[PDB]
């Protein structure tokens, strides 16, 4: 098996204030398949710079898909008071072809944060974290989310510096605002900027340690850490399932800039995943310190043919959805990005 | 199991005192420990909660503080109202099982008061029924607890006198103790004397009265 | 805004299954439901423990005698009390407890209880030989000899369901009242007597009535001297 290190000796869990309607906003970002937005590179060899069509699971194009943003817990200007969190732990979403994630896209703008209406501070990217699981039941309280035996978990660790994930079966603690407690909330991760994210008190388990208090870690099959550079430019998280393995692509190690999804990680899962919620995440810093934090966005992926352009780097710049309309579906049929105007087959 | 006791099983305080109420468990399982205040027709009140933050809604004058495994409680400007029995709670989460307080009674502490004695013999009415109680009185003595004897012809009984203590107000520190004898109709005619001796802290000779079959 | 109360309690022979605990406006669902237990000679515990959910249940001295079900719906916690012993007969109070929350970095402190409307209680009694109220006035010899003041009492024997009520001309005369606890003799029957300070010059010359009132009886003892 695998060890986690000791469990959390904390008492009790700490209280989760959960405010949908403060965290729901109008922030339409549909994929855009122009610009490449969540298309996987094919894995098995490069590709010439003439167009080429090629089929595999791909985000429907103009689809908004799922928004879900993090913002820091309320808090006096002296200290932090209470954990603020949306709904996100008892919504539960299919998992199928897998989804793709887009991380960043609201980094270095100005916008309000979501605890406080009033207090506008600049958006900063920050990281999901994902927990998939091959089957779901009530939580005892008989809110929904609760997570079956073997659930991969991913929490980005110290700021963005690491990130852990581990599938290992999961044990509500007996502390009250665990689900196992009395006053149950909600699973989520709180971390304190000043205590991890400055340099040198880095603390390698802490968003493992905030996840322990609510679940705990027990006969997990293996733990992987990979580190990766957090930056500001938007970078592509893709996740799918496969008989051979769960395959994880990152755009931060292959192409940040360009946002092409490569796989950086494989990893040895055979069993299907059917379900998988999103962790909502809550910072635990002063009035002050907190500030507002970037929307991900999470798309499913459908198997669909698309016609692909390469550049002399080879890196796909532009592709065609021609499921998406007819007038792709003309483009499509002659393979090519750009075709004179004519009549054209339709349904 | 946690074994817990209370040092003091009851305290004599003075009002507007300074006094400390000491419980000590087996060990401290955990940092935080529940004083519990209980005043008869009111709920149990926890006093504090870890030992180190008092709880809300509780005053400053009982303050918890925990070295080693005993734990100490201070209280200061004392006062009738405010005396109470004690019990101290240690909670932890992985058992079951909650300590019980033994529980410490507060009554003042101050120059003691000379009791005066009572009889109360049965009436007709209770001898027809069979039974025959003799009730000695005590009233007006500074310690809650007194010394009561009971003799048939100066001879011991044992098991037939019954205590009964009247509740006492704190600040008037004066008690009522009645003794009553339990007999069967042969048993009280074979007793044809009946004698209560009273004993007082307060007083420095114990004294006997006693009295016959058919006074009035 | 918590209301709590306690139903179900009563004299009951040994051996014997008791059905209890209702809440009103309030938050039952998410609120765990504790049972605690206080008897006289002996201190305050928490004879029984459930959480929220209900799914799981704590039992504390009992070989998990009592058997504790809450329904949410129905706002009310149900508590079974089996093979009930006169030593383990006693009040039961059920209130909602929640533990204060802490964090750790800053020393903050959130209260984060409810305490509040904390559970009057239920008194269950075993008794056996119960017998009708007997009430007897007490004559001392010498009332006039005995002092300036003299104590007249009357004493109420073998009273039927524990507390009986007695007062002196219906409460006319409140000087120097005394109030004595119910001592349980090994027969089972209490025994408790009530006694008045009046001067001695007033005794004898004027008569005082005991006036002795039991609710399961319904009858208004007067007793004369």
């Amino acid at each position: 098996y695998v060890d986690v290190g000791p469990d959390s000796v904390k008492s009790a869990c700490i209280e989760v204030d959960i405010q949908q309607t403060f965290f729901d906003k109008t922030w339409p970002r549909p994929i855009d398949v122009s610009k490449a937005d969540g298309i996987i590179y094919p894995q098995g060899r490069t590709y010439s710079n003439i167009t080429i069509t090629y089929q595999g699971l791909f985000p429907y194009q103009g689809d908004h898909g799922d928004m879900y943003v993090y913002s820091a817990g309320h808090a006096t200007g002296t200290t932090p008071q209470k954990l603020f969190v949306a709904n996100y732990s008892q919504d539960v979403k299919q998992f199928a072809n897998g989804f793709v994630v887009r991380i960043g896209a609201a980094a270095n703008s100005t916008g309000t944060v979501i605890i406080s209406p009033s207090t506008s501070a600049t958006i900063r990217k920050i990281y999901p974290a994902f927990m998939l699981g091959s089957s779901v039941g009530n939580f005892s309280d008989g809110k929904m989310g609760r997570f079956f035996n073997h659930t991969l978990v991913l929490l980005p660790d110290g700021c963005g510096t690491l990130l852990r994930a581990f599938y290992c079966i999961l044990e509500p603690r007996s502390g009250n605002h665990c689900p196992a407690g009395n006053s149950y909330t909600s699973f989520a991760t709180y971390h304190t900027p000043a205590t991890d994210c400055s340099d040198g008190n880095y603390n390698r388990n802490a968003s493992l340690n905030s996840f322990k208090e609510y679940f705990n870690l027990r006969n997990c099959t293996f733990m992987y850490t990979y580190n990766i550079t957090e930056d500001e430019i938007l970078e592509w998280f893709g996740i799918t399932q496969t008989a051979q393995g769960v395959h994880l692509f990152s755009s931060r190690y292959v192409d940040l800039y360009g946002g092409n999804m490569f796989q950086f990680a494989t990893l040895p899962v055979y069993d299907t995943i059917k379900y998988y919620s999103i962790i909502p995440h809550s910072i635990r810093s002063i009035q002050s310190d907190r500030k507002a934090w970037a929307a991900f966005y999470v798309y499913k992926l459908q198997p669909l043919t698309f016609l692909l352009d390469f550049s002399v780097d080879g890196y796909i710049r532009r592709a065609i959805d021609c499921g998406f309309n007819d007038l792709s579906q003309l483009h499509c049929s002659y393979e090519s990005f750009d075709v004179e105007s004519g009549v054209y087959s339709v349904s | 199991d946690i074994q817990m006791t209370q040092t003091p099983a009851s305290l004599s305080a003075s009002v507007g005192d300074r006094v400390t109420i000491t419980c000590r468990a087996s060990q401290n399982i955990s940092s935080y420990l529940n004083w519990y205040q209980q005043k008869p027709g009111k709920a149990p009140k926890v006093l504090i909660y870890d030992t180190s933050r008092l709880q809300s809604g509780v005053p400053s004058r009982f303050s918890g503080s925990a070295s080693g495994t005993d734990f100490t409680l201070t209280i200061s400007s004392l006062q009738p109202e405010d005396f109470a029995t004690y019990y101290c709670q240690q909670s932890c989460t992985t058992l079951r099982c909650w300590t019980f307080g033994q529980g410490t009674k507060l009554e003042i502490k101050r120059t003691v008061a000379a009791p005066s004695v009572f009889i109360f013999p049965p009436s007709d009415e209770q001898l027809k029924s069979g039974t025959a109680s003799v009730v000695c009185l005590l009233n007006n003595f500074y310690p809650r607890e007194a010394k009561v004897q009971w003799k048939v012809d100066n001879a011991l009984q044992s098991g037939n006198s019954q205590e009964s203590v009247t509740e006492q107000d704190s600040k008037d520190s004066t008690y009522s103790l009645s003794s009553t004898l339990t007999l069967s109709k042969a048993d009280y005619e074979k007793h044809k004397v009946y004698a209560c001796e009273v004993t007082h802290q307060g007083l420095s000779s114990p004294v006997t009265k006693s009295f016959n079959r058919g006074e009035c | 805004e918590v209301q709590l109360v306690e139903s179900g309690g009563g004299v009951v022979q040994p051996g014997r299954s008791l059905r209890s605990c209702a809440a009103s406006a309030f938050t039952f669902s998410n609120y765990g439901m504790h049972w605690v237990r206080q008897a006289p000679g002996k201190g305050l515990e928490w004879v029984a423990v459930i959480w929220s959910a209900g799914s799981l249940k704590y039992y504390a001295s009992v070989k998990g005698r009592f058997i504790i079900s809450r329904d949410n719906s129905k706002n009310t916690l149900y508590l079974q009390m089996d093979s009930l012993r006169p030593e383990d007969t006693a009040v039961y109070y059920c209130a909602r407890e929640n533990t204060t929350y802490y964090y750790e970095t800053s020393g903050s402190w959130g209260a984060s209880y409810y305490f509040d409307f904390w559970g009057q209680g239920t008194l269950v009694t075993v008794s056996s030989s119960t017998k009708g109220p007997s009430v007897f006035p007490l004559a001392p010899s010498s009332k006039s000899t005995s002092g300036g003041t003299a104590a007249l009492g009357c004493l109420v024997k073998d009273y039927f369901p524990e507390p009986v009520t007695v007062s002196w001309n219906s409460g006319a005369l409140t000087s120097g009242v005394h109030t004595f606890p119910a001592v349980l003799q090994s027969s089972g029957l209490y025994s408790l007597s009530s006694v008045v300070t009046v001067p001695s010059s007033s005794l004898g010359t004027q008569t005082y009535i005991c006036n002795v009132n039991h609710k399961p009886s319904n009858t208004k003892v007067d007793k004369r001297v």
